[PDB]
């Protein structure tokens, strides 16, 4: 009987979750941002100590973006001028601040403009990119080291990564990977030469007068890939004698007959490094493991040492092929694969042989592997209560793989059910982060006896709040279709009456691999539309979705926009027939994948869905990128799938829209979905004479995340929805 | 240090070898300015793979030059290399 969960609420943010995000900087010791100084921790006891006040940049006389403090903590990287790029991305301007000196270092500055910079992960060693070519800072204060000459603005990319490697891949701008002390610099270099412009308009300012035309290399389905070549540089032999000497890897014979991708890198000791590559049909995948040469100064890779991985039903990994963790030695290591029955399990190799050995079984999935010492492997798994959308931390014994204990599922069992870990530098202690269903708690423990210290964060102030307003409830289950179990979630307006009749908005993504229903806590949009509204908001995880085994992850194959659609069609339908549904008042939504699979439902035909919202939504698979689209459907050829291409669009089911409300949404900027997809969608839309809403947002990406943009998409979608559901 | 009798790197492996059971040399030699007649080449290249990819489409099996011999890549790869990482294929008939 208090006030409602309102959409200014969700826009302004006035119930915030409290984080507590640590950097370990030892095995015992970590660093906290308490009241903007950073602190010391000390875990072994509980001693704290300032390690940066907040006043030292007072006099910077410049804001600030970020900073990162080196591994020794002698210096401290100082970024401002922050200016966007893509997502991951950007450019700015660096300054090193000494902290024995408590000085500003003034000679020999970082250039303004810079696309990324690492330290080494021990010394105080910096690695930075600087129009595509690498360079080297071995003392911080003295003359970089010029690695590669070859860079070219949207040609050649050395050691950052081009669009399609860094939304696809790496999921991140970095191509670096220092080996773990800093001795050697791995890197990559992609060549964009013949791959396709994707051009659209920057409009900016109201006071730039002529548009801007923003040009990317951006592959799309079957269109012609970046290149990537592979280097190491050695950074202890460095030299201003002597240009650096970098000595390139070459892939494996079975990727160079034809178009690959380098799809990991993966430190394994000091002088021992492995290389993952996949086949541009990433059906198939081969690990290279090659050793540093002392005399020769090259990298040997024996053969026989590779490790082939293919699938037959579908691709390797979820996304990519999963990462190795090696043991000390660096002889033997630990990676997830699928097994026999689908299921993903740990898989413990030897370097030299073939076959590996399943460490874990069962009909549930190894999410991540977390730490690895010499007695135990941290891992985290949905095993508890057979929910895939519950995540724990277990731990096994490398010696009795009977041995497996579990360090999270007891912790607080109603309140904690979605845990992620962050360990000390030698797994000595680690710190628990819970996402829900409860509010998240933050705790410390140590590894040796697993003992919980501390209580780091645990959102009172905000459960506080929320006791004085109307909040609504979630539900997590599943439904049983053909002898298989799919789960959903129902965020459930307060005081729900079983017996009334509420209406739905189904919120989907429900592309592969994907997870909705989980037992994640949120404060989001679908807060308010179940608290203020009182109207049921559902997700539901159908075929080709994640965490569940490769039989429901692989149902999809070959053929997107068919069995996914279907499906959460058929979840509508399931959840009318429980009762509390209203079913002439089925809204549908969902942004990117999510967009597309509501434009397919809209275009069905089923008659189940009133409305729907499709924000950027993949309108034709030859729109999008070809790393991800052919991931899931191979060559838009006719000899290959080009029929499941072309049968699946949406513009071929405009007609069907006659029967339903759509509204459509598009950032102009968008370099991932481009705004094409939907330019298309309209179009066949008005070209059958159906009428429905639409809505740019100028100059908005794929994230249309700036602020106005953000709080101005909701209130539309608001506006949108309780029209539909004519609602005051 | 890769042009040596006792070297096992790239060079000794796809490149040049020569005799064991002769005996031998190894000169390495600047062409100063004196002499004019000698020409530069744009850069110096080298094979740094060569090898089959058996039909299995798995096993890969590297090409060893024999003493006194040419790489069996020396169909394959250009008198100058273009850019140091290039890579060449050749698709072998059956009989092959």
């Amino acid at each position: 009987s208090r006030k409602t969960y309102t959409l200014t609420d969700y826009l302004k943010n006035t119930y915030r979750l409290k984080l507590y995000s640590l950097r370990w900087i030892s095995d015992h010791e970590y660093l906290y941002k308490q009241e903007n100084n950073i602190l010391v921790f000390n875990a072994e006891y509980g001693n704290s100590s300032v390690f940066l006040e907040n006043s030292t940049f007072d006099e910077f006389g410049h804001s600030i973006n970020d900073y990162s403090i080196s591994p020794d903590g002698q210096f401290i990287l100082l970024e401002y001028n922050y200016v966007k790029q893509w997502r991951h991305s950007y450019t700015a301007s660096y300054d090193i601040y000494d902290l024995n000196k408590r000085q500003l270092i003034t000679e020999e500055r970082i250039p303004n403009n810079t696309q990324w910079v690492t330290w080494s992960p021990v010394g105080h060693k910096l690695a930075y990119v600087w129009n595509n070519d690498i360079y080297v800072k071995i003392e911080p204060n003295l003359p970089s080291y010029r690695i590669t000459w070859t860079g070219k603005e949207d040609i050649i990319y050395n050691g950052i990564t081009d669009w399609v490697y860094e939304e696809e891949v790496f999921s991140a701008y970095s191509a670096l990977w220092w080996s773990p002390n800093g001795t050697f610099l791995a890197y990559a270099q992609f060549n964009d030469t013949e791959v396709p412009l994707i051009e659209y308009s920057f409009y900016s300012d109201e006071s730039l007068q002529y548009p801007k035309t923003v040009r990317v290399p951006y592959p799309k389905a079957g269109a012609v890939n970046p290149t990537v070549k592979f280097f190491v540089v050695n950074t202890d032999s460095l030299s201003s004698v002597t240009n650096a000497t970098s000595i390139q890897i070459t892939a494996p014979a079975s990727m160079l007959i034809g178009d690959h991708y380098l799809c990991d890198v993966t430190w394994a000791t000091q002088e021992r490094i492995s290389l993952q590559w996949l086949r541009r049909i990433q059906n198939y995948s081969v690990m290279d493991i090659c050793d540093y040469d002392e005399s020769s100064g090259r990298w040997n890779c024996l053969v026989a040492r590779q490790h082939i991985e293919m699938s037959t039903t579908g691709w390797v990994g979820r996304f990519r092929p999963s990462e190795p963790h090696f043991t000390l030695d660096g002889n033997s290591f630990y990676k997830i694969i699928s097994n026999e029955e689908g299921y993903r399990h740990i898989c413990y190799f030897q370097i030299d042989k073939k076959d590996c050995t399943f460490i874990t079984k069962g009909t549930w999935e190894v999410i991540g592997i977390e730490a690895l010492t010499s007695d135990y492997l941290y891992y985290i798994s949905n095993e508890y209560k057979g929910m895939p959308g519950g995540r724990n931390l277990y731990k096994i014994q490398l010696s009795d793989y009977t041995k497996v204990t579990c360090l999270s599922c007891e912790l607080n069992p109603e309140r904690c059910q979605y845990y992620s870990v962050s360990f000390s530098k030698e797994a000595k202690y680690y710190q628990l982060r819970c996402s829900g269903p409860g509010l998240p708690l933050y705790t410390l423990h140590s590894s040796v006896n697993d003992k919980g210290l501390r209580v780091l964060e645990d959102n009172s102030a905000l459960d506080k709040m929320l006791q004085n307003v109307q909040m609504p409830s979630k539900k997590l289950d599943f439904i049983i279709l053909n002898e298989t179990k799919f789960w959903y979630q129902m965020i459930l307006p307060p005081h729900f009456d079983k017996s009334k009749k509420y209406p739905l908005l189904l919120d989907v993504y429900a592309g592969p691999c994907s997870q909705k229903a989980d037992t994640v806590f949120r404060l989001n949009w679908a807060t308010y539309l179940a608290s203020t509204e009182n109207i049921i908001v559902a997700s539901f995880d159908g075929r080709g979705s994640g965490y569940q085994g490769d039989k429901i992850m692989h149902a999809i194959n070959r053929r997107l926009g068919t069995f996914e659609v279907e499906d959460q069609i058929e979840a509508a339908r399931q959840f009318s027939k429980m009762g509390f549904v209203d079913n002439k008042r089925i809204a549908i939504w969902g942004w990117s994948y999510g967009g597309y699979v509501t434009s397919m439902v809209l275009g069905s035909g089923s008659g189940v869905f009133k409305c729907g919202i499709a924000v950027a939504p993949v309108s034709r698979w030859e729109y999008y990128d070809s790393v991800y689209t052919e991931r899931y459907m191979g060559l838009p050829t006719p000899e290959d799938n080009l029929d499941h291409y072309r049968n699946s669009t949406v513009m071929s089911r405009a007609e069907n829209f006659k029967q339903v409300e759509y509204l459509l949404i598009h950032g102009t900027a968008d370099d991932n979905v481009h705004f094409q997809q939907s330019a298309q969608i309209s179009k066949a839309l008005v070209d059958v004479g159906v009428d429905f809403q639409a809505m740019w947002y100028t100059d908005e990406d794929h994230g249309i995340a700036s602020s106005t943009a953000h709080q101005e998409i909701y209130t539309h979608m608001s506006h949108f929805i309780k029209q539909c559901f004519s609602l005051p | 240090s890769d042009l040596s009798v006792s070297s096992a790197g790239p060079i000794s492996q796809f490149n040049y070898k020569q005799s064991f059971s002769n005996p031998t040399c190894l000169i390495l030699a600047t062409v100063p300015h004196n002499l004019t007649t000698i020409t530069k080449p744009l850069k110096y290249s080298y094979i740094n793979k060569c090898s089959r990819l058996l039909s299995d489409d798995r096993t890969e099996v590297p090409q060893l030059v024999n003493a006194n011999q040419y790489s069996p890549c020396v169909s394959i790869v250009p008198s100058t290399v273009w850019e140091d990482g290039d890579y060449y294929r050749k698709q072998l008939s059956p009989l092959e």
